């Protein structure tokens, strides 16, 4: 998962 | 950012039932129950989710990924995370  | 205090960034999403409701039209593989239990709620923008407590956001989820693990990986200072998973769990995610 990628943070934003 | 993120919020590492004991006060939730979004009190309205502090309840599990409130967070799970946001996943009514969830189409992604990553489990909604697991996401909600991990403190996340859907923004209704793709697979973007945010933790009601630290306000940390996560998107671009992988099929088998574990919400708690990603929560600890990116937002180790989250107090809801601490309360639910413990300090050892977090520290181990950032092992030497
Ligand atoms: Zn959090």
């Amino acid at each position: 998962a990628k943070p934003f | 950012f993120p919020n590492s205090t004991n006060l939730p960034r979004n009190p309205s999403m502090a309840d599990y039932e409130a967070r799970i409701f946001t996943f009514g039209t969830w189409i992604y593989s990553v489990n909604k129950e697991q996401l909600a239990r991990a403190g996340f709620y859907a923004l209704g923008e793709g697979d973007k989710v945010k933790c009601f407590h630290c306000g940390g956001g996560l998107t671009d989820w992988k099929p088998s990924e574990d919400p708690w693990e990603q929560h600890a990986k990116w937002y180790p200072g989250c107090k809801y995370l601490l309360e639910q998973k413990g300090q050892e769990y977090i520290n181990n995610i950032h092992l030497t």
